[PDB]
RNA sequence: CGGUAACUACCCAGAAAGGGACGGCUAACUACGUGCCAGCAGCCGCGGUAAUACGUAGGUCCCGAGCGUUGUCCGGAUUUAUUGGGCGUAAAGCGAGCGCAGGUGGUUUAUUAAGUCUGGUGUAAAAGGCAGUGGCUCAACCAUUGUAUGCAUUGGAAACUG
RNA sequence: UAUUAGCUAGUUGGUGAGGUAAAGGCUCACCAAGGCGAUGAUACAUAGCCGACCUGAGAGGGUGAUCGGCCACAUUGGGAC
């Protein structure tokens, strides 16, 4: 029911994602709930805003991260924290 | 009519000082005693006295002049008309005449002065400037 | 100015008149009282340049075109400049313009238009009345 | 259950419903003085204990039926007819 | 001798019996940019004659506003018929924000900035009188320390 | 763009330090009204006169000027005129022009605009690059051997305040910023600000 | 989007500035056919013999890859004047009385805190301002980061009103 | 827009039943007659609304473009799985 995705926000050749917890129904550019963090992969480089708290709230509720969002959580150790709750 | 002895009284002070004469009049309240009290303390009149047994006791008041009966009070007015009990905030109570004017406001504590009304975060009814 | 009077009272106004009564131009579907999305022009038609008598004491003679208006209004608007090439069944642009010396007008005509030629190097803009920057 | 209003009824005749006057002084942005305004709320009567002068109080609950939005349950103010 | 500004030559007439006598009038403002401003009027036939009369009248009614450091004492007003000029001290030194017939006034008085539109009329012969009145309404801080009867620490 | 200066040179008699050269004889606007007489101005005429001397003396455009001049009308710290005329030096051709190397600001704007002088790793195509103090200005040796620069710009000269003048490498570093204490033509916020910025 | 912006070898000053405006009204007038003629114009207007009005060249006045024109709207306009009107004559006091609502309230004792001021609570996902950061360079603006808010509900204040 | 006066018949209460995810004339049956409204109810024109945004020093005026939210719609009208 609940997801976590990016946000396309940028130029013709300088995009800028912004991670927002979402749904299957949620417009990825329009209607939202609340964004968590602002992201830019390859400039300059591996740039991210992280708080690692509301992802734990919406994983207590259960969400779905994206590609680089999920891999960002493997780059955040909270999946190893799911080994810890495990 | 009787429904504004406040601006009736301040208007009467403008009769006394603009007519450059000695004594103005006011029936007995507590609020007018605070008017001549606070403004006598700020140096604008020279008496605090009323008729000793009357609920309409004439607060007859000698004024505080300049040097030849010269005026001190010029822009005397009641701010809050009887048709409008003026209810302002407490935090940005504004300056008067860029500081050159009085201010008197019935705050939740009492009826206090300009900067005491400003920075004590007390607020109430705006009454009168000069 | 009592309590109820100064509450009944709005900030009302009554003088509200834009100078262009305009059905410009337009979107001719079936009914055409479509209003208002006004142009500074008309992609419409007019018929004939007539001659207008000016005011006192303006001894002159000025050229108004018999303006077709589908909205029941003036068969006139002013043709600026010396001379004109148009005739009946010609699309006529519509300047929003007024001259006190020209009676019975509301509008002018855009001379210096798609249907207009002239002589350039004019001391005002070189290019109105049907002209350009001179290609020699 | 939650909220509250107050005022005299217009019609103390109906069954399981009765209205209320409202005093609420709310602002005119030009004039500044907060002005009285009388909203009306026809709702519950317990035993149709209707009297001129009294004031019943609302309940934010299930509406009774059509037009009966609160449940005017508790008569907190009780006056006497003249 | 004062620092000079010329407002306008006026347009007035004398109507003689068998015709129309060309009457001539003018109005200048003078002063030495310190708070002292005068104004003159020429009721004559020609331009330097109205300069003569312009200093005959400009030499008097030239008084001093209590200039509290190129500023105003506080917000004042001038009313004389249709001259209705409310003058406002504000942030100063960053642009002489005035009307045409009063920008010369705070030039010849030396105020850094003002905030002065006008209401009523832009009639200059009431603008100058409302300008004199707008200087006239001013009590000052040495009087509120002094004439009020107590050295009040809003200025101290 | 690149217009003459019969206005600066003739309608004021002074082409100030956007060029700097006092012009020679016949200070009227010539052709017609050259042998003829003078004219007058008003407060509009010196709003006019001051905006054209400070604007059109330099090489500034009015689009960039009034847009970045409202951007000089940003803050409300009392007299904003320090923030106005302080942003007269922060264009790079004025910085080299106050290094004294280029004859005019138009020369440093030319041969700095060409991408000759590579100011810290960028092929410079804006000589109105907004200058921050305490930074160096890297100058390419190819530019240092341009024969127009070797004729005039590398042909060294005196130097103003507020920078550091590397005569060997023809460089500079903005030490402080010039101001009303430093530069003084008849700069008036009433004239230029009350000619442009909501005329007031 | 791709040999993509960037970079070297940079070619010749050679390939690459025009538009509006000049009676004032606000800065820019003399050759100038005219002759109230043709025309110009937002207002005052003009042109009837040398018109800085116009056609007209030169000089100029402001701008720019945009100029100017009207079409709309805001301001000035306080021209509905809460801020920020007037009513004797210039527009205006009913043709005068009542006593319906409605409005306003002599003084004072105390309560009340309703309104009034203070604290907690809601507030635009945002985007947007006041600042800062980086950046398509620096530009402009974008990306970011905070700041700034009856959005609300709840303790206190009896100084005013109720 | 009161040169937009009297308006309202399931109208408004009560009971029952059907429905619904649910109190609820939500419907429907029956029995009661109210109620609204001259401090604007109905009828007519007009309108997608809001955050926002252009202008005005602000007060504000003005717009709802593009962006985001809600609402509504799917040649037209109406049903229903």
């Amino acid at each position: 029911s609940v997801k976590i995705r990016l946000t396309r926000m940028g130029s013709k050749k300088k995009p800028f994602y912004r991670i927002n917890v979402a749904d299957s129904r949620a417009p990825r550019d329009g209607k939202f709930i609340e964004t968590v963090g602002t992201y830019n992969p390859l400039v300059t480089e591996n740039q991210v805003t992280l708080k690692e708290e509301r992802v734990l709230e919406w994983l207590s509720n259960g969400a779905q991260p994206s590609d680089t969002v999920r891999n960002l959580l493997s780059k955040a150790g909270v999946m190893k924290k799911f080994h810890e709750s495990k | 009519v009787m429904t504004d002895p406040i601006a009736d009284f301040l208007t009467r002070i403008r009769n006394g000082n603009m007519r450059k004469f000695d004594v103005v009049e006011a029936p007995a309240s507590k609020i007018k005693r605070q008017i001549a009290e606070i403004l006598k303390a700020e140096g604008y009149v020279k008496d605090v006295e009323y008729v000793e047994d009357n609920k309409q006791g004439v607060i007859r008041v000698f004024l505080k002049y300049g040097k030849n009966g010269e005026k001190v009070i010029t822009n005397l007015k009641r701010i809050s008309k009887p048709g409008l009990r003026v209810y302002v905030k407490s935090d940005d109570v504004p300056k008067v005449l860029n500081g050159l004017g009085t201010a008197i406001i019935s705050t939740s504590t009492g009826v206090v002065t300009d900067k005491v009304a400003r920075q004590t975060n007390v607020g109430g009814e705006v009454i009168a400037y000069i | 100015p009592t309590i109820n009077q100064l509450v009944r009272k709005p900030r009302r106004a009554q003088v509200t008149k834009s100078k262009s009564p305009a059905m410009n131009v337009g979107y001719n579907s079936r009914k055409k009282v479509q209003t208002k999305l006004a142009s500074p022009q008309k992609r419409g038609v007019a018929t004939r340049v007539g001659t207008m008598t000016p005011k006192k004491p303006n001894s002159a003679l000025r050229k108004f075109a018999r303006v077709r208006l589908s909205n029941l209004m003036e068969v006139t608007a002013y043709i600026p400049g010396i001379g004109h090439n148009l005739q009946e069944h010609s699309v006529v642009l519509l300047r929003g313009g007024r001259v006190k010396d020209l009676p019975g007008v509301r509008y002018h005509i855009v001379r210096g238009a798609l249907d207009t030629a002239g002589v350039a190097d004019r001391k005002q803009s070189r290019s109105k009345y049907g002209a350009k920057k001179p290609k020699a | 259950q939650r909220k509250v209003y107050q005022g005299r009824v217009v019609s103390d005749k109906m069954d399981k419903t009765i209205t209320v006057v409202v005093e609420t002084k709310r602002n005119h942005p030009v004039y500044g003085k907060r002005i009285n305004y009388s909203k009306k709320y026809k709702a519950h009567d317990e035993n149709n204990s209707a009297k001129t002068g009294d004031i019943v109080r609302i309940m934010e609950t299930r509406p009774l039926s059509k037009d009966k939005h609160f449940r005017l349950v508790e008569i907190v103010e009780e006056a006497v007819i003249i | 001798e004062f620092e000079e500004r010329v407002v306008s030559i006026n347009r007035v007439t004398k109507v003689v019996k068998g015709g129309r006598r060309l009457r001539f009038a003018a109005l200048v403002v003078v002063g030495d940019r310190n708070g002292r401003v005068g104004f003159g009027t020429g009721k004559a036939q020609e331009v330097p004659e109205a300069i003569r009369k312009a200093i005959e009248a400009a030499k008097k009614n030239l008084i001093t506003v209590p200039m509290v450091g190129t500023t105003l004492p506080h917000e004042a007003l001038g009313v004389f018929g249709g001259g209705k000029i409310l003058l406002k001290p504000a942030v100063e030194g960053a642009g002489v924000a005035a009307g045409g017939a009063v920008r010369a006034v705070l030039e010849l008085a030396g105020v850094a900035d003002v905030t002065s539109k006008s209401l009523g009329s832009n009639t200059p012969i009431n603008v100058v009188r409302a300008t004199v009145d707008g200087l006239t309404q001013l009590k000052r801080a040495e009087e509120v320390a002094a004439l009020r009867g107590k050295s009040v620490s809003d200025f101290a | 763009y690149t217009g003459p200066s019969w206005k600066q040179s003739r309608r004021y008699g002074i082409s100030l330090t956007g060029s700097g050269k006092e012009i020679a004889r016949r200070n009227y606007v010539p052709g017609q009204h050259g042998p003829n007489n003078r004219s007058k101005l008003s407060e509009y005429g010196l709003q006019l006169a001051e905006k054209q001397k400070l604007r059109f003396t330099y090489g500034l455009s009015e689009r960039q000027f009034r847009n970045l001049y409202v951007a000089a009308t940003k803050v409300k710290e009392g007299t904003v005129g320090y923030n106005f005329m302080t942003l007269l030096e922060q264009r790079l051709d004025n910085v080299v022009y106050r290094l004294g190397l280029a004859t005019t600001r138009r020369q440093a704007r030319q041969f700095v605009n060409h991408g000759h002088i590579l100011v810290d790793g960028k092929r410079v195509d804006i000589p109105s690059f907004r200058v921050q103090p305490g930074q160096v200005i890297s100058v390419r040796e190819k530019s240092m051997k341009v024969p127009a620069i070797l004729e005039a710009v590398e042909a060294t000269k005196g130097r103003a305040n507020f920078v550091s003048f590397d005569a060997d490498k023809l460089e500079g570093t903005l030490v402080r910023l010039p101001e009303r204490d430093e530069i003084n033509p008849e700069i008036n916020d009433a004239l230029i600000v009350e000619f442009y910025n909501k005329m007031m």
